[PDB]
């Protein structure tokens, strides 16, 4: 015979724009994250430079 | 005015299409006197043009048919 | 010259007084331009040879007594002028207008009967 | 909210923006077209074709009337009558004046009908507008100057122009009421040629063709016959 | 290889056998008779509205052609650009055809499109080696380069055109290649000259001469005369007997 | 959404722990990687497709042995001619009508000489002289052929069965939604 | 610009929305600006490719796929007997789109109709395959060989001694490709 389609036809293929929104790139979870990172870092820095200043008092 | 003749006069002396030198006067006509053709005129005026470092417009170049007309155009141009 | 530097809108000569005015203005521009053509295209000829050769190309059509024939011959000139004054033509096209830069040279037809016979029609 | 079309809002077609007054523009163009058709003889099919089509569209345009139109037109009739010299093309030019920062109108007559062409000063941001938009011709010539130089500098315009705030001898021309956005849609469903703004583009094309159709006298007999064997190709038999 | 597991082999599926295939015979010209009457009507209306220039009109299938005087170019294209029933606002193509057996060698063919009416129209005029044609770049900006091609390839000259220069050929090229007297391989060839250090231009020699197999055209005509297909609305009424 | 499951997409799949890893750290789990399947794609090659399986078909009318004379199906030699009408022809058509619709009965004799009266006037005078001299009354008649308006040109679709413009309308569902400056048209 | 008849239902755009009519929270709008979230998504798609198999083929050890209909360099074939199939009809010379074939024939010593010249300008040929569709004896074919760059273009003037040598070389593969595609020809 010839090259013909299957008896019931081929199934539908995906052709529409899919592009699904992910939480990883939405602004609200990222804004919250960047903020907690800077707040944790600012707590760690405020403790370190206090200790550094006290080490300097002992050195002097 | 004596120079603008002297430089033009020697120029036509070397121009070959001039029928014969010594026919060059203050009022010499390019066609009647010198026997220069319609396209020999343009060649002459171009030599007239370049020697004095000025560009002749078409509206003015069509007027340059006699030597005296050539003189009165070059005097009117401030540069030389 | 709106679209290009040396563009001229295609015009049809109104009469012989007009048609001769345009021819003379065409010849004037070409022989004016000969120094500018000789430096850009590095033509190894005198400006005088260029000008005398420009004259020949107008001397070919001196006996045209048709006004419709002059306008096409004028448009051809204007277009040639535009492509030469803009550096659009290559040195190869320009110095190929001089018919002595063939390795056979200007002498390319046989001179008379006998010399073309001994060479097989040149 | 959406009762009226924003003027100059995009239509969907790029470069074509919503007409400020679509109905009167179309009426002006049709009547102007009908007036130039009298330069053409009656027996030309061109004129009959343009006349019939133009009158057909002119009838449907006039079929819709903006609300308050009868009320507005009565005031506008009087407002023209008592202040005619304010809107006269022979007095204030084809433009309604030279003070482009002020309102400009002119009464124009076409084909037994009266129109006012009002040109409105452009709405610009106050943060960018210098001198309320008064055009800058440059500085005045100062110093020792000649009589001729002062004239070419515009000095005689002192005794002609007016302060834009100077509105005592003048009256404000009030614009015509517009169609609604739904009325415009109904106009479109009658004429059957797409968007109203796109119909004005075609309509002002018919106006320009009459000038070329008269200059060329297209109704005159054939100029150049086909000489024999001109449109003959390669047909057999 | 990890198979998709719910995407089976599309080749493994068996196909329902096709037996006797039957196709009706159609004459593709027959689909165009329903519009044959209006295409004639539109061409008849056009030449009554512009009797000064429209010499004739032809209709082949879906194509209406208008034949015009060369001096009518600006009026005719204006009417076909700015008429409300002739809203032909695109030039699709302008080209020439050469007929050296005619006194006017060149036929100028314009193809126009009306997006408003989903319609096409062809306009034909004529030109010569010296007889110029009006340019229509006053009406269609897109026609500018087309006329440069017709000029470059045929020598036809377009009065009014801004910058009518060559568009296709080389800069010092002499000749018009689409002319039927112009030879296929031209008259000149180029090469690099070592002794001159540039590319030079030479008279044409071909290592193999071009073999033209035109002589093998059938001694017998193979198409015949065709069939007349004019609407009865554009035929002359016949005189009934008695 | 618009996606269909990866399991129906005829690409190589990730398996086991790597499938769980992929379906976690990936934008769209239903997206394929574009790698085709060896047991399915171009398998077998066209060089191993059996020569004897394929059949070159004929259709019954044109390919039969017993009920088709070639000259019924020679549509190349039944090609339409171009139908040409010049200015002389249209003068006659307006003068005396058309085989579809005559202006005069043209019965027997003294109608044949009226049929050249149409043809003779056509050569002598264009459609322009003809319209000038019989007045603007028959300028109205040229439009009376198409109902009093000029005719509009023919469209080129026939999807509705009649030649017409295509009715371009907005599709029911837009592919970008209103979110992008691009509309979809059906 | 739109078709004749009624304008399309809602062809005209809606009126434009002012900035404060837009439906996008300032938090979402400002975050997407400063965090550059859509650019972050695209960089993530390149990480996805990084961990996918490449498409590359190691050539010349692995070759790309070619069909039985492939159009490579020409060959002149024989019969099982050993006689050349070519009988000098010149059909392949008439149909050549680029005039790349030059054939001179005469009567062979035994009276058979055979070519004396058979040249193919491999630098004129467009590899259309027309020459092999027109053959009545399958004499001229195009082998699947695409790897024959040469040094001089004199090597690209195939004469009848090279085209027969090619057919002798490539016959199994030529017979195989013909066997696959003959039903469709
Ligand atoms: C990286 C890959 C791992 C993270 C994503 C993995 C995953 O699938 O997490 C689940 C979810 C994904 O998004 P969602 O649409 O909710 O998924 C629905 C599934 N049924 O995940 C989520 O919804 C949360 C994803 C993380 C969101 C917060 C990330 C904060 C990262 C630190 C702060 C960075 C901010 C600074 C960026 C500067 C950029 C210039
Ligand atoms: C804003 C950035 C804040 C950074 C964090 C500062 C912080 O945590 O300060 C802690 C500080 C005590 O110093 P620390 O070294 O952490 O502890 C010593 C032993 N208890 O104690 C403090 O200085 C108290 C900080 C109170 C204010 C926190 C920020 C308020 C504004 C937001
Ligand atoms: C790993 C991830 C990072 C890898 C490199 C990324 C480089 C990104 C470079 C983007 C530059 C874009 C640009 O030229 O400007 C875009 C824009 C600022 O220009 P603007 O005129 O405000 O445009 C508005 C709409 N974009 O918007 C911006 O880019 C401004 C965003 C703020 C930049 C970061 C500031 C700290 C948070
Ligand atoms: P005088 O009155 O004697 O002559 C004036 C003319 C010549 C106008 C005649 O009176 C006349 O009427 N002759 C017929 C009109 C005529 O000359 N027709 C043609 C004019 S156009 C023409 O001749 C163009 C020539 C070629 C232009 C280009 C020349 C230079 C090209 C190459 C330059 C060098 C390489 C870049
Ligand atoms: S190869 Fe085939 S087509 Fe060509 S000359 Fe020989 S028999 Fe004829
Ligand atoms: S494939 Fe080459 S040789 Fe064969 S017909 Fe085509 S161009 Fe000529």
């Amino acid at each position: 015979p010839q090259d013909m389609p299957p008896p019931g036809g081929y199934e539908a293929v995906q052709y529409k724009r899919n592009l699904p929104s992910r939480g990883l790139f939405r602004p609200r979870p990222l804004l919250a994250g960047a903020a907690v990172l800077m707040l944790y870092g600012w707590y760690k820095l405020v403790k370190g430079i206090r200790e550094q200043n006290e080490l300097a008092r002992e050195k002097m | 005015k004596v120079e603008v003749y002297e430089r033009i006069k020697s120029l036509l002396a070397g121009f070959d299409k001039v029928n014969d030198p010594n026919n060059i006067t203050e009022t010499a006509h390019f066609a009647n006197d010198l026997g220069l053709d319609s396209l020999d005129t343009v060649e002459v005026v171009m030599a007239i043009e370049e020697e004095f470092s000025i560009e002749i417009p078409d509206k003015d170049a069509d007027q340059i048919h006699s030597v005296d007309k050539a003189i009165e155009y070059i005097l009117r141009q401030p540069d030389a | 010259v709106q679209p290009t530097k040396f563009a001229v809108t295609v015009r049809q000569s109104r009469n012989w007084a007009d048609a001769k005015q345009r021819v003379i203005a065409a010849y004037r521009a070409w022989i004016r331009a000969a120094p500018e053509i000789q430096t850009m295209y590095s033509i190894p000829f005198p400006v005088s040879h260029i000008r005398t050769r420009i004259r020949q190309e107008f001397e070919r059509h001196r006996y045209v007594n048709k006004l419709n024939v002059v306008d096409v011959l004028l448009q051809q000139s204007n277009a040639d002028f535009q492509e030469t004054m803009n550096f659009w033509r290559q040195q190869s096209h320009v110095m190929a207008f001089f018919k002595e830069e063939h390795f056979r040279g200007e002498k390319r037809l046989p001179s008379n009967f006998i010399t073309g016979f001994l060479e097989g029609r040149n | 909210k959406g009762k009226f079309l924003v003027p100059g809002a995009p239509t969907g077609l790029t470069g074509l923006g919503t007409h400020p007054s679509p109905r009167s523009a179309l009426l002006y163009l049709y009547h102007s077209t009908l007036e130039k058709l009298k330069q053409i003889p009656e027996h030309s099919v061109y004129r009959q074709s343009v006349e019939a089509v133009t009158r057909h569209r002119l009838a449907l345009v006039e079929s819709v009337v903006p609300e308050g139109y009868d009320a507005w037109v009565e005031r506008a009739k009087k407002l023209l009558e008592e202040h005619a010299d304010q809107f006269d093309p022979t007095k204030v030019g084809p433009e309604g004046g030279e003070e482009v920062q002020g309102a400009r109108a002119v009464k124009v007559e076409r084909d037994g009908r009266v129109f006012v062409v009002s040109r409105l000063p452009k709405e610009e941001d106050e943060r960018v507008l210098e001198w309320d938009g008064e055009v800058d011709e440059g500085p005045e010539l100062e110093g020792s100057r000649t009589l001729e130089e002062k004239i070419e500098g515009g000095l005689e315009k002192i005794f002609t122009r007016r302060d834009v705030k100077d509105t005592v001898g003048r009256v404000e021309w009030e614009p015509e009421p517009q169609l609604t956005a739904e009325q415009v849609a109904e106009l479109e469903n009658k004429i059957g040629a797409g968007l109203i703004e796109e119909v004005i583009q075609v309509a002002e094309g018919e106006l320009k063709l009459v000038d070329t159709m008269v200059k060329a006298r297209v109704w005159e007999p054939l100029e150049e016959q086909p000489r024999p064997g001109q449109w003959e190709y390669f047909e057999r038999k | 290889v990890a198979l998709p597991k719910d995407a089976p082999n599309p080749r493994a599926i068996p196909r329902e056998p096709v037996g006797e295939i039957k196709q009706a015979l159609v004459n593709p010209a027959d689909k165009y008779q329903s519009k044959a009457d209006n295409l004639h009507k539109y061409g008849a209306w056009l030449m009554s509205c512009l009797p000064k220039y429209i010499q004739q009109f032809s209709v082949w299938k879906d194509e209406l052609t208008i034949y015009i005087c060369p001096t009518g170019v600006i009026p005719v294209f204006s009417f076909l650009k700015y008429n409300t029933n002739a809203e032909f606002t695109q030039v699709s193509d302008i080209t020439a055809v050469d007929f050296p057996t005619r006194e006017m060698r060149f036929e100028i063919v314009y193809n126009l499109l009306s997006v408003r009416h989903n319609a096409r129209i062809r306009v034909k005029t004529y030109a010569d080696e010296v007889t110029p044609v009006p340019s229509i770049t006053s009406l269609y900006m897109g026609a500018n380069w087309y006329e440069r091609e017709v000029y470059d390839m045929f020598g036809v000259l377009f009065v009014g055109h801004p910058d009518l220069r060559r568009i296709m050929t080389d800069y010092g090229f002499e000749g018009h290649p689409l002319r039927k007297d112009f030879p296929l391989t031209g008259y000149t060839e180029i090469r690099y000259d070592e002794e001159k250090k540039r590319i030079v231009v030479e008279p044409l020699e071909l290592t193999q001469a071009f073999r033209n197999f035109e002589g093998g055209s059938s001694a017998w005509d193979q198409v015949g005369p065709g069939i007349d297909r004019t609407p009865d609305t554009f035929k002359l009424p016949t005189p009934k007997p008695e | 959404s618009n996606a269909v499951s990866i399991t129906k997409k005829y690409t190589v799949q990730s398996t086991g722990i790597w499938e769980r890893i992929r379906r976690a750290l990936v934008i769209d789990p239903n997206r394929s990687n574009g790698v085709p399947l060896n047991p399915y794609n171009r398998n077998p090659s066209p060089g191993d497709n059996p020569p004897l399986e394929y059949t070159d078909p004929v259709t019954i009318p044109a390919g039969d042995i017993a009920d088709n004379p070639y000259w019924k199906r020679d549509f190349r030699r039944n090609y339409p001619r171009p139908s040409v009408i010049a200015q002389a022809q249209q003068v006659a058509l307006l003068s005396v009508g058309s085989a579809a619709q005559p202006r005069v009965e043209l019965i027997g004799e003294e109608g044949t000489k009226a049929l050249v009266a149409a043809e003779e006037e056509g050569k002598e005078k264009g459609v322009a002289k003809y319209l000038e001299e019989k007045g603007a009354e028959e300028a109205k008649r040229v439009l009376a052929l198409t109902g009093g308006l000029p005719p509009t040109p023919s469209g080129q679709t026939m999807v509705t069965g009649q030649w017409d413009v295509h009715k371009y309308g907005l599709a029911e569902e837009q592919s970008y939604g209103g979110s992008y400056p691009c509309r979809s048209f059906v | 610009a739109t078709p004749a008849g009624p304008p399309p239902k809602n062809f005209r755009l809606p009126p434009p929305k002012n900035w404060d009519e837009e439906s996008e929270s300032t938090i979402d709008k400002v975050g997407k600006y400063f965090l550059m979230t859509e650019m972050l998504r695209g960089m993530y798609v390149l990480l996805e490719q990084f961990f996918r198999p490449p498409y590359t083929i190691y050539y010349p050890f692995e070759k790309g796929p070619i069909s039985p209909r492939f159009r490579g360099e020409h060959a002149l074939r024989r019969y099982p007997s050993g006689e050349e199939r070519c009988i000098a009809c010149k059909l392949c010379e008439a149909v050549c789109p680029a005039q790349a074939i030059t054939i001179e024939a005469e009567e062979r010593a035994d009276g058979s109709r055979r070519t004396t010249r058979y040249d193919i300008d491999m630098t004129k040929c467009i590899y259309c395959g027309f020459c092999q569709e027109s053959c009545p004896v399958d004499a001229i074919v195009e082998s699947p060989n695409a790897e024959y760059a040469t040094e001089t273009r004199e090597e690209l003037l195939y004469n009848k001694e090279k085209l027969l040598a090619n057919g002798d070389k490539w016959e199994p593969e030529l017979a195989a490709a013909i066997r696959a595609d003959a039903p469709y020809r």
